């Protein structure tokens, strides 16, 4: 009786598994407050849980891969919310008004030649 | 820019104090791209100050950014032999950008040791209309007074 | 003491001047932009003509004049702000006039500037 | 005559000075920082609480 969903963000891939239960989130054999180092990321990756108003009803059970702490603490939140339009798909009016079913396409940019970065030119002196 | 206008970026509240005037104060504190070592300095100066003064942590900080909100300010034109500084009125969302950097760069200009308490001695002095940050809505408030003459050159 | 004078606004392109008299041209008190210590290009402008027109009235306010019938003279950037300074400070204008000197073709005027 | 020959000296000194003085026309054009002793404590000129 567990729901399913993959969400991505920025070269992190995280597979999330909503269950029936009480508030608790385990990620890769660890409690996410050992996983995540800021209290900034554990407030909004349960953004789905305060938009639908099911604050504590689920144990979370994530599996993560890639990235770093923001992109994994944020590929998750796209799992919690793409496993909850799979339980009651008629939740979907309001979890999509908070802007939560966007994948968020903003990736890291090519480096261009004769520039020192993507968008950083070398220092110009004319004489 | 010429073609029009754009949005800004809208930041979600703090975990703890539940305002967006403390997420936009870490972005003034953060530097080089390090939100780790900016959230020591901002939760260790709500409780390095919360001892000193016996009311809440967020009403002695939010009165520490409302003595600093400059209400007037000067902008420039030319004449052809002079270049006059006009005084214009300040929007309701630019007074919140300046109060929050007139408070955080008037903290690296202070003679305490660790910037837990520079930011801590500057939110408690600035709460009493005094010191550094809050003369500078007074530097910036005679210049809109001296120049009260050139107001008709406005836009 | 005195009641009912007239205000003699006199604005030029540098410097306005307001002088309040009785109705017999008797010079109750005067004042003007450069007296307040305004330097050039400020001396000229509409702010200063509304200082100057109210450091006057309030110092002949004090003779109990309260009704004035203004007469205006000059070209002036700061003419008309000096009549909301006046009527501001409690004086109750009666009715105004633009008495400026106009030759019915008299003497010859200076060159013009290149 | 000697109050001018040492007002130029204090101004042509390229260091720091702490001046205690009671004459107004010497400490009027050199006012950079002005502390003060009101009750038992020193104050500054960055206290725009007065006016």
């Amino acid at each position: 009786v567990e729901y399913r969903g993959t969400g991505r963000r920025k070269n992190s891939v995280a597979r999330v598994r909503l269950v029936p239960g009480e508030g608790n989130i385990t990620v890769n054999n660890r409690d996410v407050r050992e996983y995540l180092p800021f209290e900034s990321l554990i407030l909004d990756l349960n953004q789905p849980f305060d938009v639908t108003e099911t604050k504590g009803n689920y144990d979370v059970l994530v599996n993560v891969h890639g990235g770093g702490f923001t992109g994994q603490a944020q590929a998750i939140r796209h799992g919690i919310a793409r496993a909850l339009l799979e339980a009651d798909p008629e939740y979907r009016g309001s979890l999509k008004r908070a802007g939560l079913l966007t994948r968020d396409p903003r990736m890291k940019e090519r480096k261009k030649p004769g520039l020192k970065a993507a968008r950083r030119s070398p220092q110009f002196s004319k004489r | 820019p010429r073609k029009g206008s754009v949005p800004k970026r809208d930041v979600l509240p703090d975990p703890i104090h539940n305002s967006k005037l403390v997420t936009k104060l870490i972005n003034k504190i953060m530097l080089d791209g390090k939100r780790g070592t900016a959230q020591r300095i901002l939760y260790s100066a709500f409780d390095l100050v919360e001892q000193r003064s016996g009311r809440d942590a967020l009403e002695v900080f939010e009165e520490a950014i409302n003595n600093i909100m400059p209400v007037l300010e000067v902008k420039a034109r030319r004449v052809g032999g002079s270049n006059y500084q006009v005084p214009v009125e300040v929007r309701p969302e630019r007074r919140t950008t300046l109060g929050l950097r007139w408070l955080v760069n008037y903290a690296r200009l202070r003679g305490e040791k660790t910037m837990e308490d520079r930011l801590a001695n500057e939110i408690l002095d600035a709460a009493n209309n005094t010191g550094g940050a809050v003369k500078k809505r007074e530097d910036t408030h005679k210049m809109a007074e001296a120049n009260k003459a050139f107001a008709h050159y406005r836009w | 003491n005195i009641e009912n004078g007239v205000a003699h606004i006199r604005s030029t392109f540098n410097n306005t001047i307001v002088t309040i008299t009785d109705e017999f041209g008797n010079a109750l008190s005067w004042s003007s932009a450069g007296a307040l210590g305004f330097k050039g290009s400020k001396k000229s402008t509409p702010f200063a003509a509304q200082m100057a027109s109210e450091t006057a009235s309030k110092s002949a306010m004090e003779h109990g004049l309260k009704t004035v019938e203004v007469t205006v003279k000059g070209p002036g950037p700061g003419r008309e702000s000096a009549i909301r300074a006046l009527q501001s400070a409690g004086l109750e204008v009666t009715a105004i006039r633009d008495v400026t000197p106009v030759p019915h073709n008299g003497c010859r005027p200076p060159k013009r500037r290149r | 005559s000697m109050q001018e020959k040492i007002i130029q000296l204090i101004q042509s000194f390229n260091g720091a000075v702490i001046i205690v003085s009671h004459d107004e026309i010497f400490k009027d054009e050199i006012r950079d920082q002005v502390w003060k002793i009101e009750n038992c404590k020193l104050i500054h000129e960055n206290v725009s609480i007065n006016t």
